[PDB]
RNA sequence: GCGGUAGGGGAGCGUUCCCGAUGCCGAUGAAGGCCGACCCGCGAGGGCGGCUGGAGGUAAGGGAAGUGCGAAUGCCGGCA
RNA sequence: UGAGGGCGCGAGCGAUAACGUCCGCGUCCGAGCGCGGGAACAACCGAGACCGCCAGCUAAGGCCCCCAAGUCUGGGCUAA
RNA sequence: GUACCGUGAGGGAAAGGUGAAAAGAACCCCGGGAGGGGAGUGAAAUAGAGCCUGAAACCGUGGGCUUACAAGCAGUCACGGCCCCGCAAGGGGUUGUGGCGUGCCUAUUGAAGCAUGAGCCGGCGACUCACGGUCGUGGGCGAGCUUAAGCCGUUGAGGC
């Protein structure tokens, strides 16, 4: 069986977060606790928040064996960005664009 | 609908050059690279001969070509443009010149290269003796 | 706006192939001598100690 | 036994028993059409005078068809002209038999 | 009455990027690119139609004269010799008897030969 | 007999709306959407099949137009 | 529709210059940047494309290799 | 006539949609929350709350095919390999080699032009109507043809 959990709405670049989402693709729940434990990035912290929550809807939802799931399948898509406006010189005036991620980690029983 | 023709099977050729003059056996070199001289032909495939030439350097030519022909070629710096005659091309490597004129008469495209890559030339004579050596002329 | 302006959109193909090289590298661990939890080289972390 | 036959304006090699796409004959859905066009042979039969004056192939109608659209598709620039025609040339499905020539 | 465009529009798109699919980059994915690509695919396919031909005749041609100067001729003796010696047969493509069954081919030799003159 | 711009002529396709409608089609699933290597027409296009969707749709024959977009440094929005 | 243009021919203007200019007769492009040759080359050579064929014959141009077809036959010339 | 803009007169927007009923998801689980995974309600949760239907650009994940000696308006024709639907023959996807190939619209004597316009997608967008002419045209009548305002009627009923 697999096991998925999804945290939508992260205020932060998905392009950004990808690099750590593709660092943990098909690992060992160990393996990617270790690995997003000691990224230096700030993706980091919400991935394996992420990653943790679906661990536990694996085990106490799906009855996994937590000693031998892993990370069946990983992925990050773009939420509804926030346009804000910015000054400039001469009166000009750009608008940036604070954009937001939608993380999904989803994991699977060891093998058979 | 016209035969394809299957896997086919190469087929390794000794060649002369005492005597032969440079254009016209270049030529038929050329025609023997591709398999135009076989039935079998198909233009996209490249299954010619084994071309091999040996006495490379015993070439014929007519006219003043050995003093006045130039072998022009060109590295990207500036007054790049270095000029050989071919006296002193047959006085360093000789076979650069039936190369040359070979490759010259080769069809543009990368099987062209591939067809370049199949011809043999030496001076000596000897050769890769293998195991073909089946002489024309 | 002002002097140098990149004359064409670049094609999705040529922007990834940019971003070839940007990939991350796992930060390099190893099993401490103390605890089993791991830890990077040559230096000490919490849930742990030394000697010396 | 190798044959020649030269129908539709074009000429195709034959062997004994074989399906076969012509050009649409007007015969018969399901009849016998006799190719009296025919060359060659396959112990050799060179067809000196261009027919070879005793012979022939006996083939069945098997069934006629449309065949699958051909998009043509005319686009002259600068002056707007653009033209596009669908097309089926159809054809008839012989099945060789006898080649009693 | 009013009638807006409604469906028609992305209809008839939908349609043409039908075709555009297996084109490069945007030029399968934009209308607009898609239409002038096909364009240009339509015109070229036209003229190929008649470029096959030319195409064909040339290779037949060439394995022809081929097989026919492993006889001792070339393809001009060939069908000279073959033209006048009655033989309208073989449309040049049926000369494939240069591959399967040369001794038929070599048996046309001799009678384009002998009856060359 | 049939290259074809400006241009003239002929024949058609689709959109909305009315008569045909106190009708006929629609939960055994309307319109719209996605998919197709199938059917028909030279073509605009019509039809069938699978999926989605959830309340409308409109024959044959006629009628009337806010009726067909790829460009206007076009307009609005979305996104590179 | 009333900017036309190139080429050949007959003149003016210019300089028996111009891808110059202005007329006259014809031609082709324009509207044939559709097809074969002229390496590429709107108007020079060939030639007026309704559609399909992996049929045939010709045109200009060519028939040593790139590249399809004669290193064809017979007879002279040229040594650059 | 609000937000917002302008000292001022004035300018001037966007923004409608759960479901029959809120039955709006208790309780357990991860989490600081946000957000999810069960469970439950419901015909449907791919109706989960700016929520019916969810197109295109655009961004991602997995898979099939493919590429690191190759010169390209990105296609096309040909054969071949790998992959896939099918008894059959055939067909779909991809692209290896080979032949060929100077984007679209516009403005032009002439464009592939180093002339103009378009980043890409979706929606809005341009030959109408009124009266009066003019030829053609389908009909009614014919040395005649036709009424206008109005009145009567009706409430898509026409008549005078
Ligand atoms: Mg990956
Ligand atoms: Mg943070
Ligand atoms: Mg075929
Ligand atoms: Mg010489
Ligand atoms: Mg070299
Ligand atoms: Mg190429
Ligand atoms: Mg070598
Ligand atoms: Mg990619
Ligand atoms: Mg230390
Ligand atoms: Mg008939
Ligand atoms: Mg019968
Ligand atoms: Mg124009
Ligand atoms: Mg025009
Ligand atoms: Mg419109
Ligand atoms: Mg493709
Ligand atoms: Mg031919
Ligand atoms: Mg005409
Ligand atoms: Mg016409
Ligand atoms: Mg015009
Ligand atoms: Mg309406
Ligand atoms: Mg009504
Ligand atoms: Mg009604
Ligand atoms: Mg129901
Ligand atoms: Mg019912
Ligand atoms: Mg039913
Ligand atoms: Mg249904
Ligand atoms: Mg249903
Ligand atoms: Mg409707
Ligand atoms: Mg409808
Ligand atoms: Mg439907
Ligand atoms: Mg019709
Ligand atoms: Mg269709
Ligand atoms: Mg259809
Ligand atoms: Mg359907
Ligand atoms: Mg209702
Ligand atoms: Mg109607
Ligand atoms: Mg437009
Ligand atoms: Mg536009
Ligand atoms: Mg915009
Ligand atoms: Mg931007
Ligand atoms: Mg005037
Ligand atoms: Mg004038
Ligand atoms: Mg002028
Ligand atoms: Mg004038
Ligand atoms: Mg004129
Ligand atoms: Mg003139
Ligand atoms: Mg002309
Ligand atoms: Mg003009
Ligand atoms: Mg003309
Ligand atoms: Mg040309
Ligand atoms: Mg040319
Ligand atoms: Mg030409
Ligand atoms: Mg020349
Ligand atoms: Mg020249
Ligand atoms: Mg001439
Ligand atoms: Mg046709
Ligand atoms: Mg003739
Ligand atoms: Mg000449
Ligand atoms: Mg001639
Ligand atoms: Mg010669
Ligand atoms: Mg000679
Ligand atoms: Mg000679
Ligand atoms: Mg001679
Ligand atoms: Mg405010
Ligand atoms: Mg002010
Ligand atoms: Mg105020
Ligand atoms: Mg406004
Ligand atoms: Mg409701
Ligand atoms: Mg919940
Ligand atoms: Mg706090
Ligand atoms: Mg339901
Ligand atoms: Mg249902
Ligand atoms: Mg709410
Ligand atoms: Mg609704
Ligand atoms: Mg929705
Ligand atoms: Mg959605
Ligand atoms: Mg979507
Ligand atoms: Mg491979
Ligand atoms: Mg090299
Ligand atoms: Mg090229
Ligand atoms: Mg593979
Ligand atoms: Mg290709
Ligand atoms: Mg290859
Ligand atoms: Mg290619
Ligand atoms: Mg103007
Ligand atoms: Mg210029
Ligand atoms: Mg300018
Ligand atoms: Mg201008
Ligand atoms: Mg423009
Ligand atoms: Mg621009
Ligand atoms: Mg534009
Ligand atoms: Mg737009
Ligand atoms: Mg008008
Ligand atoms: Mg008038
Ligand atoms: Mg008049
Ligand atoms: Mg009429
Ligand atoms: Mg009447
Ligand atoms: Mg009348
Ligand atoms: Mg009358
Ligand atoms: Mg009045
Ligand atoms: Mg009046
Ligand atoms: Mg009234
Ligand atoms: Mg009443």
């Amino acid at each position: 069986m697999e096991a998925k959990a999804i945290a939508r709405y992260v205020r932060i670049s998905p392009r950004k977060v990808r690099l750590v989402v593709d660092l943990i693709r098909g690992k060992s729940l160990e393996e990617a606790r270790n690995i997003l434990r000691y990224t230096n990035k700030r993706g980091a912290y919400f991935v394996a928040k992420v990653l943790e929550s679906a661990a536990a809807n694996a085990v106490n939802n799906h009855d996994m064996l937590e000693d031998r799931l892993y990370v069946k399948a990983a992925y990050v898509d773009e939420g509804p960005a926030l346009k804000r406006v910015l000054p400039r010189a001469r009166g000009r005036a750009d608008i940036i664009k604070k954009r937001t991620s939608h993380i999904t980690v989803i994991l699977g029983e060891k093998h058979g | 609908k016209t035969y394809v023709p299957k896997q086919v099977e190469p087929r390794w050729v000794l060649i002369d050059a005492e005597g032969k003059t440079l254009g016209r056996l270049a030529t038929k070199i050329a025609t023997l690279l591709r398999g135009k001289h076989r039935p079998d032909w198909t233009p996209n495939v490249a299954m010619g001969d084994f071309v091999v030439v040996v006495n490379a350097d015993k070439i014929r030519v007519t006219g003043k070509k050995l003093e006045q022909k130039i072998y022009t070629r060109y590295s990207g710096y500036p007054g790049g443009l270095k000029k050989i005659p071919l006296e002193k091309m047959l006085a360093t490597h000789p076979e650069r010149v039936l190369e040359h004129a070979v490759k010259g008469m080769l069809p543009k495209g990368p099987l062209g290269r591939r067809l370049f890559k199949r011809l043999k030339v030496y001076a000596g004579p000897d050769h890769p003796h293998q195991a073909q050596r089946p002489e024309k002329l | 706006a002002k002097h140098p302006v990149p004359k064409k959109k670049t094609s999705k193909a040529r922007r990834d192939a940019r971003r070839s090289h940007h990939a991350l590298t796992p930060p390099i661990l190893v099993p401490c001598p103390e605890c089993k939890a791991m830890k990077p080289p040559h230096t000490v972390c919490p849930e742990c100690g030394y000697y010396a | 036994m190798f044959a020649i036959v030269k129908t539709g304006g074009k000429q195709y090699r034959v062997e004994p028993g074989l399906k076969l796409r012509v050009e649409k004959l007007d015969a018969e859905p399901g009849a016998t059409v006799e190719l009296p066009v025919l060359l060659l042979g396959g112990e050799k039969t060179v067809v000196g005078t261009p027919v070879v004056e005793g012979a022939s192939v006996v083939a069945e109608v098997l069934g006629h068809g449309r065949g699958k659209k051909i998009l043509v598709s005319k686009f002259k620039a600068k002056v707007q002209y653009r033209r596009k025609k669908g097309h089926r040339q159809p054809y008839t499905e012989l099945l060789i038999k006898e080649i009693r020539g | 009455p009013r009638a807006k465009t409604g469906v028609v529009r992305r209809r008839k798109h939908k349609k043409i990027l039908k075709l555009a699919k297996g084109y490069w980059g945007l030029r399968s994915k934009s209308f607009r690119k898609a239409r002038e690509t096909l364009f240009a695919a339509g015109n070229y396919a036209y003229a190929h139609r008649k470029r096959r031909k030319r195409d064909f005749r040339r290779l037949w041609i060439v394995r022809i004269n081929a097989a026919c100067r492993q006889h001792g001729l070339n393809y001009s003796t060939f069908i000279h010799g073959l033209k006048k010696a009655g033989i309208e047969v073989d449309r040049k493509n049926l000369a494939d008897l240069a591959v399967r069954e040369p001794q038929v081919f070599a048996e046309l030799v001799e009678r384009a030969k002998a009856a060359q003159g």
